[PDB]
């Protein structure tokens, strides 16, 4: 899994870019425990949920291709649990991600054998 | 909650899982079928993805190398709308012989189910197919609403006419 | 070149009235020639020829239509007027400034034995008033509360035909109230306050609302007018007496339609702010907090709408509108 | 830029003649058709209805003037021209279960199928019959695309096992020994000389270079991966924003063109310096489609020029259109394209 | 026809044919036919004792005894009189017609006889109307259908029918129609009051062996002196006796129109799909 404190510090700092960039580090894809994957998914979901609408473009544009794929996969995992009106933010994020990585991102998300 | 970007991610995912191709059965001699339906080879089945715009209305896409099965559960506002949705989905299911891109039974835990085969993906435009799905959703909503209004109007008219005698 | 000459010659011969004292067959041939010319030939030539000498041929066609007593010639003139209205906005403003509207109204009230003629008159009147740019006070003397009650009775009771005129009368109603004034100075609203026994108009307006399409917008011109259904619904739900037209169940149904149309509408559009305003008016004049229904999902949707920090100006205006309409308790 | 509307259904395989005088194709039918070119218009000349199912693979030996074909009929046909009629010979595949390509030696053909066994096959003149030995070592799935190297002794193939392996189908009874390659010294029938590192996406595309130094392949994970034995079998992958590619071929020694589900032929170049692949872009720039073919490409062979300097690229897809491309016109069109 | 026809077309047409053939002085032809009517009525017309000169019309209902208990014989004698005769074997009420002795005016007899079931059911309604007119308060349950029961009871008159809706959707449609009929006082202010009961009967019909369920329904029709008068007796009775049948027919009609709309929508969508193909 990932580190909670590293994200909590940037969250307290207000710098969402750092928290988002750190949340995708060492994703538990090779892990067999569903608990770790659920934790990582919930963490990424929490990270994306608190984010403001107009500022998402910069942070989304700051990520890399592999990070875009991991974010797309994590978003797909988070999409299976729509609650607390997180679906709208996840939808805007899905639009931004689609515009960013193109069809290749989702294609890589579907063709993946081991994911969150 | 409800937006157009939902049917845009739905359209995109539909475009991504419309990359199917014809493939023969590896278990049966000279047999050819949908991979996503029987799910016999774990090597050919991709990770199924679900997209939910709300807690009631959502769309689940399960793709394969030789098939793409899309299940769609539409929104349920009232009881009448639910009975009407069930009736319309059933009526459409009966004519699955005509709709070669739909299946006779809905997926478990969903409202309706359409199996877009590799053979169906080879004899119809993918772009037009995606357009068909999106139009299927928007038309589902609009037609359901119109049917509701018409039915209510009919009830009102019949009641008024019977009361006037 | 030949079309312009034929149109100019037809307009000149018709303005001679010498045409009113001529054979019906020759006049039919000339009217058919002008109509076919306006329908099959270039638009620029027809526009220039019609607007020639400050819409001289148009005004002449209007006066000749006001003097003629033949039904068929009136139908052909109405069709040609429809084409001329389909040509450009200037011809539409010119015809709307003319007394053609009033005469069409009077003829619509007088000759009830002509179904097709009444239909073509309703359609031509609907097209002429589809812009709602100018409003002559003199035209209010022929088309007002009386004609409004007449059309409302035409929608509620209907006449003794294909019945394709009911929806046309509804379209003419939506077009006329598009250029109406506020609930205090609205003739349509006054007539609606007069006889609130009309339930059919509510059902038809409801079907029109759920459809999503606009029955008034046929042509595509620059500076397009506002949405007819929204403005009409606003004028109707602008006061309790006028909002009284909605029934016990019909009000809840309309609330469902407005809420669904408000929730489905993505941020950035134009119709969302309008539907939001209508939802505000429906909870302003109508008893919304009476049965307290459909307000939960509306509250959630409003909360999701106010948390929408979109950089665009449309969503900002919509957010300002909902913030204006946030009478929460 | 020369698309020809031949049929409405999709295309299965695209084959050409020695002097590129005639073209052969199958239209997802129990038969295979052979058409020639007489003027601006094309006309069909031959028809073979030997197979008992949808034809999957077909390749024509140029020097030998002999076309072999194998599909769902669970059989192989080494068709040779007999007078005015193409006589077919049933070469037993010996498989309990989608690819075929002659070698550069044009003496033995590889038939990769769903039997998880690359069924190499040579012609025994001693028994006047074709024999098919099956290489199944380290193979877990079907052989999508199979392409030879210039050595005519080592074959490359992508599998549904998310990998593109380069094994050896060398029969020491049909040819002389194989010289030492940079891909290894020990070359034996069934010996796995190379493999991929991918764990995702299906390897629908696979083709080796002209120099035999590098072997490239296209995966269905919207990713293309080229490997070079010149740098200790280094593997260089790249993710395409477009959809997955279906067919892959090299135009130059450092420039390859490929298409697929993106439905548009794309160009790419790989710098040997940095050791990474780069994208050239869209070579096919202009129903409702923004490209020539209204569906995904299904095959892409070379008309004339070789894999080092192709002068004309032949493209068959699921659109029912024969796409004839030229490198000259493509370079004259897109000025921002470096080959 | 929006409203359900009260007169039986079969009996009316048959009698009209027989009368027209007889008025011409033509030979008396035998007649034999088995018909049926709503709420499970069983009609059967045939020639008695092989005599072509005599035509007997028999009618059978499952609740004939409950109807006769409220003075059906008196109403039948008042309506038919000479035409009324000894009931056929197994039948509840049989009328006789002699071809040798008939009147001139045929329309009255045919229109009266065609309303046989209506006149048979009108007994209790007439009795209750006269009771309400007299002002004798403090004073019925008829099982018209197999799984249904109609219950009839100072200033108003209550008629609550407890019917059953078999189909699950038909219950919904019926609920909509009832929900529209309850607030139907907006259309005509002079109309009767309409109440609806979903799963449990009204306070009046309480613990009187009341069949309650999710598939049952208790519709209460509250009429007043304006509609219970002798002047507007026949019409109101004609409607009330056909309330249930009209309800079911209307719901079924809604199902049909729905079928049409579904076929059309299917045509539009299928057209989109056909427009999605190459050629």
């Amino acid at each position: 899994g990932p580190d909670e404190g590293e994200v909590d510090s940037c969250l307290r700092q207000g710098n969402m870019t750092a928290a988002l960039q750190a949340a995708l580090k060492n994703p538990p894809i090779n892990t067999k425990s569903q608990a770790v994957k659920d934790r990582a998914g919930s963490i990424v979901l929490k990270v994306l949920i608190s984010f403001k609408a107009n500022d998402i473009e910069k942070a989304v544009q700051s990520l890399d291709k592999n990070g875009v794929d991991l974010l797309m996969k994590y978003i797909y995992k988070g999409f299976e649990s729509p609650s607390d009106n997180s679906s709208a933010v996840l939808l805007q994020w899905h639009e931004k991600a689609l515009a960013a990585g193109g069809v290749g991102s989702i294609v890589r998300v579907l063709t993946a054998r081991k994911t969150v | 909650a409800t937006l157009r970007p939902y049917l845009s991610a739905v359209r995109a995912t539909l475009q991504a899982a419309l990359c199917l191709e014809n493939f023969s059965s590896q278990v049966v001699e000279r047999h050819n079928k949908p991979e996503v339906e029987v799910r016999s080879s774990k090597e050919l089945l991709l990770q199924p993805v679900t997209i939910s715009r709300n807690e009631k209305e959502k769309v689940l896409i399960e793709g394969s190398i030789n098939s793409v099965r899309v299940s769609i559960a539409v929104k349920q506002a009232d009881e009448i709308e639910k009975i009407l949705c069930h009736k319309f989905m059933r009526f459409m299911m009966m004519r699955a012989e005509n709709f070669f891109i739909l299946r006779r039974k809905p997926v478990e835990g969903y409202d309706i189910s359409f199996l877009i085969t590799n053979f169906h993906t080879e004899q119809m435009y993918k772009h037009k197919l995606v357009d068909f799905v999106i139009h299927f959703m928007e038309e589902i909503d609009k037609e359901i609403s119109e049917m509701k209004l018409s039915v209510n109007a009919r009830a009102r008219i019949v009641a008024e006419e019977f009361l006037k005698n | 070149c030949h079309d312009q000459q034929r149109l100019e010659v037809i307009f000149a011969d018709l303005a001679r009235s010498w045409a009113l004292y001529e054979d019906e067959g020759v006049i039919r041939c000339y009217l058919e020639e002008l109509l076919h010319i306006l329908t099959d030939a270039d638009p620029e030539v027809c526009k220039k020829m019609c607007k020639r000498n400050e819409f001289e041929s148009v005004l002449a066609l209007v006066a000749y239509y006001q003097m003629e007593h033949r039904a068929s010639l009136r139908l052909l003139l109405l069709k040609c007027f429809g084409a001329m209205c389909s040509l450009d906005a200037a011809i539409i403003s010119t015809l709307v400034s003319s007394v053609l509207p009033v005469e069409l109204a009077r003829d619509m009230q007088t000759d009830t034995q002509d179904h097709q003629k009444l239909c073509y008159s309703a359609l031509i009147l609907a097209m002429v008033f589809s812009m709602g740019e100018a409003v002559p006070y003199a035209h209010y003397e022929h088309l007002g509360t009386p004609f409004a009650q007449f059309l409302l009775n035409i929608v509620e009771d209907g006449l003794p035909t294909t019945e394709q005129l009911p929806d046309l009368c509804v379209n003419l109603l939506l077009a006329l109230n598009l250029h109406l004034p506020a609930a205090d100075q609205n003739v349509i609203m006054a007539a609606l306050s007069k006889h609130a026994n009309v339930k059919i108009f509510s059902e038809k307006l409801l079907l029109l609302l759920n459809r999503g399409d606009d029955p008034v917008r046929i042509f595509k011109h620059e500076p397009q007018p506002p949405h007819s259904v929204l403005k009409f619904l606003q004028d109707v739900f602008g006061s309790p007496a006028t909002a009284a037209i909605f029934y016990h169940t019909d009000m809840m149904a309309l609330i469902d339609i407005t809420v669904r149309h408000i929730a489905d509408l993505s941020p950035g559009d134009k119709l969302r702010m309008e539907y939001l305003s209508l939802m505000h008016a429906i909870v302003r004049t109508t008893p919304y907090l009476q049965h307290r229904h459909r307000l939960p999902d509306l509250q959630a949707i409003l909360r999701r709408i106010l948390n929408e920090e979109e950089t665009s100006p449309q969503c900002q205006m919509d957010r300002m509108i909902v913030r204006e309409m946030c009478k929460e308790f | 830029m020369a698309y020809h509307s031949f049929l409405v259904e999709p295309i299965s395989c695209h084959a050409w003649n020695k002097d590129r005088t005639q073209i052969a194709i199958c239209p997802n039918n129990h038969e295979v058709h052979i058409y020639e070119k007489s003027g601006n218009k094309w006309v069909q000349v031959h028809e073979l209805k030997e197979h008992n199912g949808q034809v999957t693979g077909i390749d024509w030996a140029p020097d030998s003037n002999r076309i072999v074909t194998c599909g769902t009929d669970r059989n192989a046909y080494v068709w040779t021209l007999k007078g005015r009629t193409w006589k077919p010979t049933l070469v037993i595949l010996r498989i309990n279960r989608r690819c075929v390509r002659w070698a550069p030696n044009e003496k033995k053909f590889a038939v990769g199928s769903g039997s998880r066994v690359i069924s190499i096959c040579y012609f025994e003149q001693e028994n006047d019959w074709w024999v098919c030995k099956h290489i199944k070592k380290p193979i877990r799935s079907t052989v999508l695309s199979l392409d030879w190297h210039p050595n005519s002794v080592l074959l490359a193939a992508g599998s549904c096992d998310f990998k593109c392996r380069i094994f050896s189908a060398y029969i020491k009874e049909v040819e002389e020994r194989p010289a030492p390659t940079p891909w290894g010294s020990k070359m034996p029938f069934g010996e796995l000389m190379f493999e991929s590192s991918s764990s995702c996406g299906w390897v629908h595309g696979v083709c080796f270079s002209a120099n035999g130094s590098r072997v490239a392949w296209v995966s269905h994970d919207s990713t293309v991966c080229l490997a070079d034995a010149d740098k200790k079998m280094a593997v260089a992958t790249l993710a395409s924003e477009t959809l997955p590619l279906l067919a892959v071929t090299f135009i130059t020694e450092s420039s390859l063109v490929a298409a697929g589900h993106d439905c548009f032929p794309v160009l790419f170049t790989y710098d040997s310096a940095a050791g990474k692949l780069s994208f050239g872009g869209r070579l096919d720039v202009p129903a409702g489609l923004d490209s020539l073919h209204k569906n995904s490409v299904s095959q892409i062979s070379v008309l004339s020029g070789g894999k080092a300097k192709c002068s004309q690229f032949c493209t068959t897809g699921m659109d029912g259109g024969m796409s004839i491309w030229d490198v000259r016109s493509l370079e004259s069109a897109l000025k921002d394209l470096k080959i | 026809m929006i409203l359900l026809e009260v007169n039986n077309r079969i009996i009316e047409e048959t009698l009209a044919l027989k009368f027209e053939n007889a008025a011409a002085g033509n030979k008396p032809e035998a007649v034999e036919v088995t018909f049926a009517d709503f709420d499970g009525v069983l009609y059967h017309i045939s020639n008695p004792n092989g005599d072509k000169t005599k035509v007997m019309v028999s009618i059978s209902l499952k609740f004939y005894k409950e109807l006769q208990a409220h003075g059906a014989d008196e109403l039948l004698k008042r309506v038919y009189g000479s035409y009324l005769v000894n009931p056929e074997s197994g039948y509840n009420v049989s009328l006789l017609y002699d071809l040798e002795n008939l009147p001139a005016s045929k329309d009255s007899i045919v229109h009266q006889a065609g309303m046989l079931k209506r006149n048979c059911f009108a007994s209790v309604f007439e009795k209750y109307f006269q009771f309400q007119e007299e002002g004798k308060e403090g004073e019925a349950v008829i099982h018209y259908r197999d799984d249904e029961t109609m219950y009839v009871e100072k200033d108003r008159v209550t008629v609550v029918f407890s019917t059953v809706f078999k189909d699950d959707d038909d219950v919904v449609i019926g609920k909509v129609f009832m929900q529209e009929f309850k607030e139907g006082r907006r259309a005509s202010h002079t109309a009767p009051q309409v109440l609806f009961s979903h799963r449990e009967p009204p306070l009046e019909l309480k613990d009187t062996d009341a069949a309650v369920g999710d598939n049952i329904g208790y519709i209460t029709f509250v009429l007043f002196p304006r509609h219970t008068n002798a002047s507007a007796r026949d019409n109101t009775i004609n409607l009330i006796h056909t309330f249930r049948d009209y309800l079911h027919y209307h719901i079924k009609c809604s199902k049909a129109y729905i079928h049409t709309r579904m076929r059309a929508k299917t045509s539009d969508f299928l057209k989109v799909l056909n427009r999605a193909r190459p050629d």
